[PDB]
């Protein structure tokens, strides 16, 4: 459906301004009729964005009401119910046990749906965004007259106009401009201004000059066209559709949690139906065949661990939240962690989006400014007297001012009036001189010629600041080689000297360094008219040349660049040592993309591409081996006629890939091959231009002050203070939140087993039923909760950023290693555990173990009123039920107990307690108030009737406490021979 | 195969072999620590049994017992446990001075064997003659009902004494040696007839307190035969048969806790 | 003792209730004191 998006687009601009009329019958000089106009409108429809079709949030609540556990759970409630209306009709049961059980059940369902409803959040208005870029109005000529309409009503045909300051309605043909300057930062993420005119400059309808296309913005002069794009048919209207319309899709995250959901709900099924008949064929009535079953569900699911593994997602984007790191999507909190490629953007991204000076050259000497937001490097020279003078001509050659009212904010990030190059000027010698208004003043401005086309200089003439001669000054700016043509000396440390064809020299080598930096360059020189040939009221004609223009004296080069974040070249650095691949995918052009990949570290040093090997040994580029070259940097026009195999060939084949002006839909596609191959991707942007190669990563991250409010509403996270170094943050929180998962899913499935063993002993045995379903509640929904969450706070166990991303087809976040150990060591021991303070329970009120067995049958029956115990007394009905629901209040405080030392386990995976200490105040905070809660669910008066909880007697409180420490010093040994030999025997069996 | 190979298929048996094994053994053993601090005569704790039940023959469908006159096998399911009670009671089980005793035939005061000690051998216990029980196949017409207090390790059950007002005030009052059982409905349509151990409408103090099943096996408790011979028909009566005593309470929830609740209904 | 032994089938279920409840009170506020310590 989108595939056709996915590709470049064609156009009309190589026609001419009479035959584009033809193709939309229109007039160039009094456009389309009103009834013409009206009736293109009926035919193509109205210029507008319609959004796609939506899945309504009472679909999305009720398809998780379904997700397995949910499945089984209902099973269950209605199981309930079942057995209650079986009930209802046979003996009328005055009891509530299967009609609130079936109540409650019901409700863990629908409060779990609101947890995962949660969890698989979609906040997305792409398509909107896109549609506040279209004006509410548009100026068009219809019967020879210009009237302002509704946007909307603007067809294919018309002639429409703009000026400074106002949004291009739709995609037109330039057919009359004058001075028009235009923002194509929505197509390229770059804002320096274009150029549009009538006459056509390139074969590539995004580069040439005679369109202009809706979603920019007209930044100066005033230019005329016909419409030849309209709505969704709109070059960026595409973008829009495609990027609103790509299928979401599941996070590395989600399909963890849907896979264990199958284990378990696996299990759950196989001991479900595996005990139902094996219940039958001991000739149990259908009656208790379906209530064992009930019980069998609520023991092997465990009710409160999807709601944890929520609550631990939202408990690490809170501290994300702390660090100017805002995530839309609960799940985004973890991709990061599993990210192995990353694909970013430049301008805005990487870099600070703002033309600074980067090199000076004066005194025969490169010389090199700070270019970092905060000022984070040092000094160059402040001494040389050359210094002084090319800091006057940067000042003083200079049209360039802060705007009203900045002068709270740092210099280098204040809005400037006037262009980049003039604003970086400014802005460097504002901070390294003091005030550049002062210098202004210090020396008045009498004539000047500013920067034209065809000059390629810009001078300027000033009353020197100088009292001894209060003379005039003469000093000019351009193009380097334009500048050295009209120089005669060269200041030199403070005094001039002829301009030899040695500093000459010195001056091309100089000059060609700085741009081979992908810095811009610019000539600085100046001139000290003679005082008797000007004298103090002499007029300067700035028309004719009334002063001389030649002999002046060369002072300096200066360098400038849109320079990297302080933070970028050092994150790139440290997620490249955690082993994630580093592409850049930029619409910039590709010697400035290349600059900065080698500056940020996208490009490590000593690295070549087929062009460079070529270069270095003066060979042809068919000549060298591109095996040879593991960077390299693909242009946009070559992109577009590869097919995907041979995108993802240089995929594979490079280490150090840059994708060079690259239109919005080679972004996507990028991002599509990296995953191709199967890797996890990030997305870092902040253009419209990012939008669709934001929606379709794994993961997109949009800058929060820099970006555009499309890019933040394709993203799943923001950066809300563009501080590229949280991206290393995101990652290690993203792997440690995946280790802490495991260790509190091993913690609740560990508990699962104290209670599936005692209903299974129940039908095996013959015995007093141990454990209740109610009571099965009080631990998964309550005493577990908090303990289990708590986890969530464990510190990593070693360096984290050390190893390599996990592998999502092999590294699973629930495996049989963790079932092993959960269900069939630690678990069984609490079974133990549970039955042992069951066993002394009964014993110590008359009932010993031996003679248990198979008095279910007369223990449960109603009406004897008169059991036997050991020692020949006898009990009635409710007697004996009072001890057995002592024993299932025992029991349940059993798997507190137990849990105590499972929490301490599940601390940590391969380290010792007494290597990672007691630091977490969570986890000690969930010892003690499960503790609380069991205790009170015992004691308190009433708990009796509403949950059957007894209160126990001190002693029994101490009856696990064996158990529970056996399971420390089990998994302390354990862990002992992990770390003691990495080898694999322990570790390939147990180690989570 | 599915998870590992062979050799890891062996070490994983060999593991979980020795593992349960342990754990097996480790349980058995806290086990025997437990059974080590009881005793073998006496139960840790009573207080679950304290106030003493009162259960009868009639296996209750629900509390309930009944059935029509003018059909056989209409009865013959509570005849069943009827007999099987009863059936204990025989004299051919009660013969030589071992281990039984002949005591009073009229209610008289506790017996104390010594202590709850091994000290002794069986502790004889009082004889008891279903013969005491005058008119009761049995009641094929208006029940013939058994009631019967439960055993209680050196429970000494204590009579009230009549200081105050009593329910069936003052009449044959034993005040000294019977734990009286007036069974009740207002609703007074039927006719009470009690039988028992002296002729007493009571349990014979004679035969507490009771040593254990390990001290005294063969042991036989006192039973009291009621009598319902109402003139009434085909109707539910709900008929509550309470004991009266210092050591007696009863409780909303536990509906047997020293008291009856037989649902007759005599449906000819 | 003899025939009054009557405390032998009696358990102050109230004290032990009272004790527990102290307990776990006093089991939740030290909770929150080392919860509390940071937030
Ligand atoms: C306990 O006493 C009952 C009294 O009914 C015995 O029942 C006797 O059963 C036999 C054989 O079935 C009959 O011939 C008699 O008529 C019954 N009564 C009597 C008085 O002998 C019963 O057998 C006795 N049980 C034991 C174990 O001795
Ligand atoms: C109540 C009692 C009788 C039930 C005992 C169940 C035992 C036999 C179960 C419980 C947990 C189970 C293990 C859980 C994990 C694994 C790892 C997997 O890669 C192979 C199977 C294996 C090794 C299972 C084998 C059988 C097992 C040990
Ligand atoms: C009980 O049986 C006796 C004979 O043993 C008889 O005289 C008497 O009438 C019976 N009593 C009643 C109330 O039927
Ligand atoms: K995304
Ligand atoms: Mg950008
Ligand atoms: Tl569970
Ligand atoms: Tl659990």
């Amino acid at each position: 459906l989108d595939e056709l998006k996915k590709e470049v687009s064609m156009d009309d601009h190589k026609l001419s301004l009479d035959e584009l009329h033809n193709k939309y019958g229109t007039d160039l000089t009094r456009g389309l009729t009103n009834a013409r106009a009206k009736e293109i409108l009926a035919r193509d429809g109205p210029n507008s964005l319609t959004p796609p079709p939506t899945t309504p949030e009472w679909i999305k609540f009720c398809r998780q009401l379904f997700g397995g556990f949910s499945i089984l759970l209902w099973i269950g409630a209605i199981l309930c119910f079942l057995a209650y209306g079986i009930q209802a009709a046979t003996e009328d049961e005055p009891a509530n046990d299967n009609l609130y059980l079936g109540v409650v059940l019901s409700t863990v369902v629908i409060v779990t749906g609101c947890f995962s409803y949660y969890q698989e959040a979609k906040s997305s208005r792409i398509m909107d965004s896109f549609k506040n870029m279209v004006p509410q109005q548009a100026l068009v000529i219809r019967d020879g007259e210009k009237s302002t309409i509704n946007a909307e009503f603007v067809v294919a045909g018309d002639l429409v106009e703009v000026k400074g300051g106002d949004r291009i309605p739709a995609d037109l043909r330039i057919i009359s401009a004058h001075g028009c300057k235009v923002d194509n930062s929505s197509l390229t993420g770059e804002s320096e201004p274009q150029t549009r005119s009538p006459e056509f400059s390139s074969e590539n309808p995004l580069e040439t000059r005679n369109i202009a296309f809706f979603s920019t913005n007209c930044v100066e002069g005033t230019a005329r066209g016909v419409v030849v794009y309209t709505g969704d048919r709109t070059v960026m209207g595409r973008i829009a559709t495609l990027a609103s319309g790509l299928e979401v899709g599941r996070t590395p995250i989600a399909i963890e949690i849907e896979h264990f959901i199958h284990i378990i709900t696996g299990v759950a099924v196989f001991l479900g139906v595996s005990f139902f008949i094996l219940s039958l064929i001991l000739g149990y009535s259908w009656l208790e065949a379906v209530i064992f079953l009930i019980g069998i569900i609520v023991a092997n699911v465990p009710e409160g661990l999807l709601a944890t593994v929520t609550v631990c997602l939202t408990l690490t984007a809170k501290r994300m939240a702390r660090k100017n790191c805002l995530v839309k999507n609960l799940e985004a909190v973890e991709t990061l962690g599993s990210t192995s490629t990353i694909c970013s953007d430049k301008t805005g991204t990487l870099t600070q989006n703002r033309m600074t000076v980067a090199h000076m050259w004066f005194d025969n000497q490169i010389h090199e400014a700070d270019t970092t937001e905060n000022q984070s490097g040092a000094a160059f020279d402040k001494t040389s007297a050359t210094w002084s003078a090319l800091s006057r001509i940067a000042a003083l050659c200079n049209r360039a001012v802060f705007q009203a009212g900045q002068d709270n904010v740092p210099i280098l990030k204040r809005s400037v009036a006037g262009d980049a190059s003039e604003s970086a000027l400014l802005k460097c010698i504002e901070l390294c001189c003091g005030s550049v208004q002062g210098m202004r003043d210090r020396n008045p401005k009498i004539v000047e010629i500013p920067f034209n086309s065809t000059n390629k200089y810009q001078l300027s003439i000033h009353e020197n600041e100088k009292s001894s001669e209060s003379r005039y000054l003469l000093v000019m700016k351009g193009a380097p080689e334009r500048i050295l043509d009209r120089c005669s000396t060269i200041l030199l440390n403070g005094a001039e000297e002829p301009l030899k064809e040695d500093m000459k020299e010195a001056f091309q080598n100089a000059y060609l360094e700085l741009g081979g930096l992908g810095e811009r360059v610019l000539g600085f020189c100046h001139f000290a008219l003679p005082e008797d040939k000007y004298n103090e009221g002499y007029p300067f004609d700035a028309d004719e040349p009334n002063f001389p223009t030649t002999d002046l004296c060369f002072v300096g080069l200066m360098a400038m660049i849109d320079p990297p974040r302080a933070a970028v070249p050092d994150a790139v650095g440290k997620c490249r040592s955690a082993g994630i691949k580093v592409i850049m995918v930029t619409g910039d052009h590709p010697i400035t993309a290349k600059a900065i990949a080698k500056g940020v570290g996208i490009i490590s040093e000593g690295n070549e591409t087929i062009e460079d090997i070529a270069a270095r040994l003066n060979i042809p580029i068919g000549q060298v081996n591109p095996r040879d070259a593991k960077a390299c940097v693909v242009h946009g026009s070559d992109l577009k006629d590869l097919s995907t195999e041979v995108l993802d060939d240089i995929l594979h084949y490079h280490t150090e890939i840059v994708f060079a002006r690259t239109s919005p839909q080679q972004k996507l596609i990028i991002v599509e091959g990296c995953q191709r191959q199967g890797a996890i991707v990030a997305v870092t942007g902040d253009g419209v231009n990012d939008s669709p190669a934001l929606k379709k990563a794994d993961i997109g991250v949009a800058m929060g002050i820099s970006g555009s409010d499309v890019s933040k509403q394709a993203a799943d996270m923001i950066l809300l203070d563009d501080n590229f170094a949280s991206i290393v943050t995101g990652v290690e929180e993203g792997r440690l939140i995946f280790d802490n998962l495991k260790k509190s899913i091993a913690y609740t499935l560990t508990s699962n087993i104290p209670e599936i063993t005692p209903f299974l002993v129940f039908i095996i045995g013959n015995v007093p039923l141990p454990l209740g379903t109610v009571t099965i509640l009080c631990i998964d929904l309550g005493t577990d909760m908090v303990p289990a969450i708590s986890l969530a706070y464990e510190q990593a166990e070693s360096d984290i950023m050390k190893r390599q991303p996990r592998n999502p087809k092999t590294d699973k976040l629930v495996n049989e290693r963790l079932i092993s150990m959960a269900y069939g060591q630690i678990g069984m021991i609490q079974a133990l555990g549970g039955f042992f303070s069951y066993f002394v329970i009964l014993a110590e009120n008359g009932f010993l173990p031996m003679d248990l067995i198979g008095k279910r049958v007369r223990w449960d029956d109603r009406w004897i009123s008169d059991v036997e115990d050991s020692f020949g007394q006898q009990w009635t009905y409710e007697q004996r039920k009072i001890v057995e629901f002592t024993c299932h209040t025992s029991f349940f405080i059993s798997i507190v107990v137990v849990q105590w030392a499972d929490l301490i386990i599940c601390k940590t995976r391969r380290n010792s307690i007494f290597q990672q200490g007691m630091k977490n105040k969570i986890l000690i905070f969930g010892l003690f108030e499960e503790t609380a809660l069991a205790a009170f669910l015992s004691y308190c008066p009433g708990t009796d009737v509403a949950l059957r909880m007894y209160p126990l007697k001190p002693s029994w409180w101490f009856c696990a406490f064996p158990y529970s420490l056996i399971i420390f010093l089990y998994d302390e040994m354990r862990r002992f021979i992990i770390r003691r030999s990495p080898g694999g025997w322990v570790e390939q069996e147990t180690y989570y | 195969f599915l998870g590992r190979t062979g050799s890891s298929w062996f070490k994983i048996f060999l593991f979980y072999l020795i593992f349960y094994g342990c754990l097996a053994g480790i349980f058995i053993g806290t086990i025997q620590v437990l059974l080590l601090t009881l005793s073998d005569f006496e139960p840790k704790y009573q207080d679950r049994v304290a106030p003493p039940g009162l259960s009868h023959a009639p296996y209750a469908i629900k509390t309930e017992i009944s059935f029509s006159i003018s059909n056989p096998k209409s009865y013959e399911s509570f005849v069943k446990s009827m007999h099987k009670l009863m059936d204990l009671y025989n004299e051919s089980s009660q013969a030589g001075n071992s281990p039984f005793e002949d005591c009073s035939d009229t209610p008289a005061d506790y017996i104390k064997r010594g202590d709850l000690d091994d000290s002794q051998g069986q502790k004889k216990a009082c004889r008891f003659s279903r013969m005491w029980l005058k008119n009761c196949g049995y009641a094929e017409g208006k029940p013939c009902v058994v009631a019967k207090l439960n055993r209680i390790i050196g429970f000494y059950p204590k009579p009230l004494k009549n200081t105050t007002d009593l329910p069936e005030e003052l009449q044959a009052n034993y005040n000294q040696y019977v734990l009286p059982l007036r069974c009740a409905a207002r609703e007074k349509i039927g006719s009470i007839e009690y039988f028992g151990l002296g002729g007493y409408a009571g349990f014979p103090l004679q035969y507490y307190p009771y040593y254990g099943k390990r001290l005294q096996k063969k042991y036989l408790q006192p039973l009291l035969a009621i009598q319902f011979t109402n003139l009434t028909q085909n109707m539910e009566l709900r008929i509550e048969c309470k004991v009266y005593g210092e050591n007696i309470d009863y409780s909303e929830k536990d509906r047997f806790r020293g008291r009856f609740e037989v649902k007759i209904e005599v449906k000819s | 003792e003899g025939p009054d032994n009557d405390e032998r089938f009696t358990y102050d279920y109230y004290r032990l209730r009272v004790v527990g409840l102290i307990v776990a009170a006093v089991l939740c506020v030290i909770g929150i004191i080392i919860l509390l310590a940071g937030k």
